[PDB]
């Protein structure tokens, strides 16, 4: 049990670290998805707004 | 319960031998590549006492034995000791005789050809195996891991081979082999534990350090920052119980040893480490085969079981890699044992039943047949 | 140790669910990011394409 | 799948294969004219993996394949690979077996006879097609465009044929066959990209350069002025993503590739370009033909999709052509697909039902019959 | 130690660098194109010890150095190491000051432009050379070989250029440039020597394999018959003495390394092989050119020194070539030195004096001047 605990603790710590890595990667995806949407629909949708004007004339 | 001529599977390294029968999902037993021999003069008589001890026997009586490992950097040199290990492995724990079963043995793709020729010869002439097949260890991890594609980084006990495989094909020109392995990590740790006041030299001492490494060591993701705190506080130290009840407490040595894999200069080798060898194998492959190897960094063998390694390897390749590409690591629980599992899978494929060297083909051609029939 | 193990194992398995939840969310955010990237790409390219075709007139 | 014995139509050259049924306005499927083969030794067992790949299969698994084109410079030489392409082209994607449907294929009068003979022979002896016809691609482009008169400058992958037609009649003495095509434009681009530090040698690298060309390159209307700016400023540079995450930045090289069409000396050809050949095809014809051919210069086939090509050609031709007269280019969005479309139109005309070579006529005359019956 | 205000010549590539003065028939010396740096921690003090070592210094003290070359497959990337090599070569070995002498440096005509620009720029801006001229290696080969016409196979350490020249004119459309070279042949040999039980990893180990290759390897006249015996019998084996006294015995591997040039798949390269690419350079040229190129297959660079290479190349071409034509290899003693010798000839030709870039012209135009004056 001491080893099972160290192993479970390794797993708990692993999971805390894995969760930490994923806390970081979820935030990176939360920020990257955010940034990509924020820049991508905001720019390309803006480019389609610009289409409204670009294709006028 | 073996009522069928299933192939036997036995993966033999400088470290451990994994063995069981094809069709299982694990080796039945582990024989730690060892033949032990007494190094002292006997005084009492009628004590039994063997000339040599094999596998777990060598470890159980190791207090007075010198322990010799027959395989160096993944290459069998002491073939007589491997016969002792194989007899013990197959007949005492797997409860089989190779004479009644095909047998699959393994080796790295650039392992000198003499090794695959002897593995084939020994099982046919000493064990009378009806058939043989020498497998690629990189392949076997890919089968176990569910991949046909990826860089297989076999950071084991012997040699790290590093071979890119795409759609089931070898890309051998991109193999980036390193004389960097688990046995160098143990030696490094014996020296840095000496720095702390706990000298390790002899066989019993060497076995302790190997056990310390496997249970206490890790890589983490950032060596310099991990060292900055490990060298400054007891909060990153861990204690280990030595066989005689003494305790060794280990600090940054806990990661400085594993770090050798990323910094081989630690053991005197002119190399940038396993993450650059992994990365270069991707780089050395064709332009339309890199976008798949970046997404498939595949682990094989041991040391892959260090805390922080799955993420550090994905991170290091990502750092070396260009942007846009998706970098991903495959690091399943079938770690440290994926090669054995792959051996079971390969031996059992219907598409592999024609890949076996039969005894008749062997007797007619000789040992060189392994290069005509296996790889 | 049995109690500490139950907690380390429970925390590990739970945290492992946080690992799979963050991981899953990361994959979903990546599928969304991809889809966002794809739409961005498709829009910028549809416009750049159409614009190249329509640069003239 | 078909409710009538409609002819199948396919434009199959040194580049791509366009196929569908007569009566439609587009091919249903487009494939490259490629048969791929592995250039590596398999390592894993039970991986599937084909001996050969056809069309899109060949490009999808290209990372380890060598990719060959059965047709070069307008002519089929590898008839075995063409049988595999024709099966995939007409049956695997359209689900129509030629055995119950007439087939219409394309070329030009200066395309060596073996091309028309093998196209006719393969469909009759391997696919048992009830009938065949070989069309001039210029005829088909003009039908698709709503014209009987014009010059069809087909600037394709392996050859430019430049075939003049007047009021539905071929004017073969005026065909200008030029050894400059899209495959050479790809070769030019990889050499100029090498000058910038990006060398492309292998099949995968070649296919990538063709992708760079198809998406980034343009002709523009005045290359000296385009170069004065492109050679002086980054504002005309464009990034391309290589499928490994590397980025290649292309500047005046972006138009110097297609510029070869207006400068064939770039690839060692003794020619002033495609507008010179358009001019000469018209010039070689009597003046009462010429006035209508100049007023109807027609773009068809490949490279017609480079920005600025239709307008560049009109400018370059009017610069050579006599004044007062109106010089004009016909370049609809149905470009590059106009040959296939014309095939659909021609195959389905009620008056064209008397133009088909039947299987009985073929069997009696042999493969040379196409030379007696097509044009 | 030189007695004239002549030009300096230096053929500095990815392997070795040859240098001497214009007007001689040989370089004064050849050095490895290497800058070395310590890979070990010093313990003794007052030991001298440089931060970096160059050429012979880098090789002489290599036991504790990691060695790097500045040129990657013909392209200079490490211009600072080139500076070290050029400084040592001109200042200490040729014993001249570039400030007082014009300098000629070399590169393939299809080599990326940055290479020619840095050679011109560094000699003018860090060495203050009064004049510069980047030369075409193929030109220099023909001038050394006594020809104006032929295919130049410079099959070097970096890249194989393979360019047809006729009556002094380039025929660039027919250059079958290939990324297959001596540096790959060395790495290949290391892998096959590993297969034989002799592992090599580090710089010292790489220098040893390169020395093995240069003294023991050969092409042979017939690869299949040569391996039938060499792989079956000790009669074709040759030993080599390693610097530590160990002996390595090499059989068919002795020729498998050079065989790679004819069989590029040995290193994962997709290529027809140097003899087919040579054949295609001849065939791509006009009918009235081809006859003269068949009779003039011209050697320069390294790898041309393997026994049997001149003869296997002549046999491979005559076997592909038409009858009547006499197919001949030009493989003079000036082998490997053909380019340096040609450099001396070009620099000194009276008809070339106007081709030199002067320092004043350089300073006014900037580094891009190399494309206005050299190529």
């Amino acid at each position: 049990l001491s080893d099972k605990l160290k192993e479970a603790e390794t797993r708990a710590e692993f999971a805390e670290r894995s969760v930490t890595k994923l806390e970081k990667s979820i935030d990176d995806l939360e920020d990257e998805l955010y940034a990509q949407k924020l820049k991508y629909k905001a720019i390309s949708e803006e480019l389609d707004h610009a289409l409204n004007d670009m294709t006028s004339i | 319960d073996e009522d069928e001529t299933t192939a036997l599977v036995c993966d033999n390294g400088s470290g451990l031998v994994k063995a069981g029968f094809a069709g299982d999902d694990a080796p039945r037993a582990v024989f730690p590549s060892i033949v032990g021999r007494p190094r002292h003069q006997g005084v009492m008589v009628g004590m039994g006492q063997k000339d040599s001890y094999v596998g777990d026997e060598a470890q159980s009586k190791r207090g007075i034995l010198t322990l010799k490992y027959p395989i160096e950097h993944g290459i069998i040199t002491n073939w007589d000791d491997m016969e002792k290990i194989w007899h013990h492995t197959f007949y005492n724990e797997l409860r089989v005789a190779p004479e009644e079963h095909p047998t699959l043995l393994t080796e790295a793709p650039l392992n000198p050809k003499a090794n695959r020729e002897k593995m084939t010869q020994i099982m046919f002439e000493t064990f009378n195996v009806p058939a043989m097949y020498v497998a690629i260890q990189a392949v076997l991890s890919l089968y176990a891991s569910g991949r046909t594609t990826g860089i297989v980084l076999d950071s084991g006990d012997g040699v790290t081979h590093n071979v890119p495989i795409y759609e089931g094909y070898a890309l051998p020109h991109a193999i980036m082999r390193l004389d960097l392995a688990g046995r160098d990590l143990t030696d490094y740790l014996m020296k840095i534990l000496t720095e702390r006041g706990y000298s390790f030299v002899t066989t019993a001492e060497r076995e302790i350090v190997r056990d310390i490494k496997e249970k206490l060591c890790y890589v983490a993701l950032d060596f310099e920052n991990e060292m900055a705190t490990a060298a400054s506080s007891s909060s990153l130290e861990k204690s280990y119980e030595l066989p005689d009840g003494q305790v060794i407490t280990i600090g940054n040595e806990r990661f400085r040893c594993p770090e050798t894999l990323f910094q081989p200069s630690f053991i005197g080798m002119e190399s940038a480490g396993i993450h650059e060898t992994t990365y270069n194998s991707i780089m050395k492959c064709d332009i339309d085969i890199r976008k798949d190897l970046y997404a498939n960094n595949v682990m094989s063998g041991g040391t892959t079981m260090y805390p922080g390694i799955a993420d550090r390897m994905q991170k290091e390749i990502t750092a070396l890699a260009p942007s846009t590409m998706k970098i991903k690591i495959i690091a399943p629980p079938e770690r440290k044992y994926s090669v054995w599992i792959g051996g079971s899978i390969l031996a059992s494929l219907s598409t592999f039943q024609q890949m076996w060297i039969t005894k008749q083909e062997y007797d007619e051609a000789g040992p060189s047949i392994v290069h005509r029939k296996c790889f």
